[PDB]
């Protein structure tokens, strides 16, 4: 039960992220605003998608485009390293 | 999937805008739908406890429309509280004197009576025509069908319309019309 | 015009619109083609976690792997002894999943179970109401209890 | 179609006039509305078959011109107010004799006027649960309609 | 719901009755040994 | 775009017996899966209408096929 | 005075079409009745309560089987309105010794021999 | 296009039934935005923080009495005054010093 | 005219129940709540009221 960045802190996650699209030779992600609400009152709420080669990697929701855009980092990052919510569950199953 | 708490958590319970347009609807369906999304019954997560509401903004509630002879026939009454103070007024007389008063009444009367109920008219934004301040247009998420459907005039029928549509008798040529 | 012709009108139709359901013979082969892209994706295990919705005792509770399950009566198993729940009733995964009619067959699908506790409940009160209610008149009601964690569930290619 | 003309000197001349649609999909019928095949299936919203009886001032056309049998006359007559009182005949406004103007106020948007709005009392003292007064909705000369809903329509409101 | 269609097709109109989801064992031991009958 | 009784009912009428309490269950944690339902209850619904309209004998739907126990 | 009366003989005098609509001949008789009460005693006179007593229909929707005998049909007609009757029909012949621990009784008012739990197939 | 509920928001679904007749098959991928339905993020000019202070801008007589700050913060969020006055000595000590927490 | 009347519209009547059928095989036990005479003038009388159209 346990997210990944609660037991690693990253900072500045999008930097991170570059590099490793790097790595495997892909361009560098394209912010774009999926969705939105209430943008002028106090309490907002938006999404925000990377897109890369026009095609969607991730997608996060957050209070500010900031905080939103940030939050897509971090979901394209769980994804790239395979440690997602709906993962494989553990397997204590083995006798051996 | 894969967001974090906080996000998560944000991201459910967040308020909705909606757009809801009253040309020639009836009051009372106008308030159905605004009742349902004022109290947040449109949404899975719904409880009593957890304040699930979001705002509903209605245009053109000078121009609803009321069936049969109701205009004339459906009275208002209020008290000051001093003698003499009771005051009986018709639908349109309301109607002429505050051109919001109808559908704003329809609501309020289709909402659970408790403490929250006026807690949700805070939430409902009404205006008499079709023009809306900016800073509430940058909100909007979505907008609503119309409960009814208008019939049309004469003279919007295309000339196609009313070829397609048969003649059943014809005038004697001695016909003064 | 032919006979039987009513010019349109508001009340001519009725006010639902009626719909043409596609041919029996196509849609046969387009069903047996979907159940071989799926039986693949179970043969190469392309899923994460899996859900089932399982019939026990006398209620049907959602479940997955490391869940906790309360069940009120004894059951009469040692505890840390592993069980087999036996009526399932959905499996899904994140693309797919499957529904019996109204349970599923033995072989698609195994879900196994663990005993953790056995406790009793906390006291109940139940007073009942009667003239002259006093508060001695009143009776403490605590029942057995026990505890399950789900440990895995399990789908074969046998679709 | 007949039009008197003032030249003093007055002549009448009589014109042409459009002809039905050949080809009745129900001969045999009396009535032209039964002859089409359309007896329980109109309403005040149908402008198109109503506007055929209707003179070019809004008023009605007589039944031996128009041929209709007794109880398809009445219905037309009751739609044809309705039509008027919702608005749905622009073009078909009464004529204004030499400075008259119209009143110029606005316009309350209404449907199913049973009554001429005129001449109708405030209900004042409404009613208890089941000892309500209720305010009537259509008209009670289209009761027998087709109807596609489960129970009867409600005519009082 | 659904009660008469239910009996219709023969069968009982609460889903609770006679059947195989209410009269089938609920549970077996993972080596395969089969449980004690339930009591009802 | 359905009411509620008529997605119950349908889905009794394809041997369906989830309760409502694992219903509510789906629908706020499995969106995809609660769609895939939804789709169900509304083709059982159409396909009883079409025998409805349709008299004599015809072939039964699809769907509306029920499985026997002995 | 509110007191036990006694119905018309033609009531119980069938027509032709009736057969017809519950399916049944006037020759070979059924045997067997099923019995169930589906409404309650309450605000009914005492001679109705002692009936239902006798009848062993205590229980709402629960069956119980009674002979199809005139004597017995005497005391049934008495509490008519209170109670459901389907006739009996045994398929697969009366269970035997053998088949004592099988049987079930369907919806439909069939004791059926064998029952397996299985998909007909 | 055999589903009866457009593909085009949520979901595909594609409905089939087993062989044998005993079980049904549910195929349901994700649909992913469209690149043509998306906006540009408006880079030129954020902390909540900084949105909450231009909101209840302190303009005249320094920090406001109760009454009047109270409705400043009821316009802003949308709710009755009601709301925000304190309350007294007994409810404020009833309340739970650790509630319990699920996940 | 009105005898003759009265005899057509028992005769065509399409509602299957009448209160005659019901009163006298106590269906219900509907005999709880009515009187003797209910027999007799089989819902046609009402203290001294006469009902022109009950069947
Ligand atoms: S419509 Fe044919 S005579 Fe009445």
């Amino acid at each position: 039960g346990k997210e990944l960045f609660e037991m690693w802190t990253v900072v500045n996650p999008m930097g991170l992220l570059v590099e490793e699209l790097k790595k495997r030779n892909i361009s560098a992600p394209e912010s774009r605003l999926t969705r939105q609400s209430g943008s002028t009152t106090a309490l907002p709420l938006y999404f925000v998608g990377l897109y890369c080669d026009r095609k969607l990697i991730a997608e996060g929701p957050g209070e500010t485009v900031l905080v939103a855009e940030e939050e897509a980092a971090r979901v394209a990052l769980r994804k790239l390293y395979g440690f997602t919510e709906n993962r494989r569950p553990w397997d204590y199953s083995k006798p051996k | 999937s894969s967001f974090s708490r906080a996000p998560q958590q944000w991201a459910t319970f967040a308020r909705m805008w909606y757009l809801l347009d009253g040309k020639m609807q009836p009051p009372g369906k106008l308030a159905v739908i605004a009742s349902n999304k004022l109290q947040g019954l449109n949404k899975p997560v719904y409880h009593q406890l957890s304040d699930c509401g979001d705002h509903v903004v209605i245009i053109n509630t000078r121009h609803i429309a009321f069936s049969g002879n109701k205009w004339e026939q459906k009275v208002y009454s209020s008290h000051t509280g001093y003698p003499g103070g009771f005051r009986q007024v018709t639908a349109a007389q309301l109607h002429r004197k505050d051109p919001v008063a109808i559908v704003k009444l329809a609501i309020y009367g289709m909402l659970p009576k408790n403490l929250h109920r006026r807690t949700m008219m805070q939430r409902l934004h009404l205006f008499p025509d079709e023009d809306i301040p900016e800073d509430i247009l940058k909100n909007l998420v979505e907008e609503l069908p119309q409960p009814r459907r208008v019939p049309k005039r004469l003279d919007e029928y295309t000339q196609e319309e009313i070829e397609a549509f048969p003649r059943v008798w014809t005038p004697p040529d001695d016909f003064r019309m | 015009y032919p006979q039987g012709y009513v010019p349109k009108t508001s009340l001519s139709s009725p006010p639902w619109q009626e719909v043409v359901l596609p041919d029996p013979v196509e849609e046969t082969r387009h069903h047996a083609e979907v159940v071989k892209r799926v039986n693949e994706l179970i043969a190469t295990g392309q899923y994460g976690r899996l859900f089932a919705v399982v019939h026990f005792a006398s209620h049907q509770w959602k479940v997955t792997a490391e869940d906790l399950i309360l069940i009120e009566n004894e059951l009469d198993i040692k505890c840390g002894e592993r069980i087999r729940l036996e009526k399932v009733l959905l499996v899904g995964a994140d693309n797919f999943t499957l529904l019996g009619k109204p349970l599923l067959r033995k072989e698609l699908v195994r879900v196994e179970a663990t005993v953790i506790e056995k406790t009793e409940s906390w006291p109940k009160i139940n007073m009942k109401f009667r003239k002259r209610k006093n508060f001695r008149k009143k009776k403490i009601i605590v029942n057995p209890q026990t505890i399950l964690r789900i440990n895995t569930i399990e789908i074969a290619p046998r679709l | 179609l007949r039009e008197v003309v003032k030249i003093t000197v007055i002549e009448g001349r009589i014109t042409e006039t459009p002809k039905a649609t050949p080809d009745p999909p129900n001969p045999s019928g009396q009535c032209p509305i039964c002859r089409w095949n359309l007896k329980h299936k109109y309403t005040y919203e149908d402008v198109l078959l109503l506007s055929q009886f209707i003179r070019p001032y809004g008023g009605m056309l007589p039944r031996r011109v128009t041929g209709l049998c007794r109880e398809e006359h009445r219905k037309i007559e009751e739609c044809v107010k309705m039509a008027h009182r919702a608005g749905l005949l622009p073009n078909h406004r009464p004529q204004l004799p030499e400075g008259c103007l119209p009143k110029d106020k606005p316009k309350l948007n209404r449907y199913l006027t049973r009554w001429a709005p005129k001449s109708v009392k405030p209900i004042y003292k409404k009613g208890h649960r089941w000892n309500k007064v209720g305010m009537a909705v259509g008209s009670p000369l289209l009761k027998d309609n087709v109807c596609y809903s489960r129970r009867p329509l409600k005519m009082m409101h | 719901a659904g009660g008469q269609w239910r009996l219709q097709q023969g069968l009982a109109a609460n889903p609770s009755g006679y059947g195989p989801l209410t009269e089938l064992p609920d549970w077996s031991f993972a080596d395969g040994r089969p449980a004690p009958p339930m009591k009802g | 775009g359905l009411k509620y009784p008529a997605f119950i009912v349908n889905l009794i009428k394809c041997q369906v017996e989830l309760n409502r309490k694992v219903l509510v269950d789906l629908a706020i944690y499995e969106p995809k899966t609660f769609k895939s339902l939804a789709a169900l209850a509304k083709r059982r619904q159409q396909e009883g209408f079409a025998a409805a309209l349709g008299d004599g004998k015809e072939p039964e739907g699809i769907f509306s096929r029920v499985v026997q126990y002995h | 005075k509110f007191t036990k009366s006694r119905i018309p003989d033609k009531v119980f005098q069938p027509k032709p079409e009736d057969h017809e609509k519950y399916g049944g001949d006037p020759q070979n008789p059924h045997k067997l009745h099923i019995v169930t009460r589906i409404r309650s005693t309450k605000r009914r006179p005492y001679w109705e309560k002692d009936t239902i007593k006798m009848l062993g229909l205590q229980k709402a929707h629960s069956p119980q089987i009674h002979k199809n005998i005139p004597s017995v049909n005497a005391k049934l007609k008495v509490v008519k309105h209170l109670i459901r009757i389907q006739p009996l029909k045994l398929p697969q012949g009366l269970p035997t010794e053998e088949t004592m621990s099988s049987t079930c009784l369907k919806s439909t008012g069939e004791l059926v021999v064998q029952w397996h739990l299985k998909p007909v197939e | 296009t055999y589903s009866s509920l457009p593909d085009d928001y949520n979901c595909q679904v594609d409905l089939a039934l087993t062989a044998d007749g005993r079980t049904i098959v549910c195929y349901h991928p994700s649909v992913d935005i469209p690149y043509e339905h998306t906006k540009p993020i408006p880079q030129p000019d954020e902390t909540h923080e900084q949105i909450l202070k231009a909101k209840l801008e302190v303009r005249k007589s320094k920090q406001l009495e109760q009454g009047p700050m109270i409705e400043q913060l009821s316009k802003v969020f949308y709710t009755t005054k009601h709301r925000w006055y304190p309350h007294g000595q007994y409810h404020n000590r009833r309340k739970k010093l650790n509630p319990p927490r699920d996940r | 005219r009105m005898h003759q009347n009265q005899r057509e519209r028992e005769l065509n009547n399409q509602n299957p129940w009448t209160f005659e059928h019901i009163a006298t095989a106590n269906m219900f036990g509907i005999r709880k709540f009515l009187s003797p005479y209910d027999l007799t003038q089989k819902g046609r009388y009402w203290g001294k009221f006469y009902m022109p159209k009950r069947v």
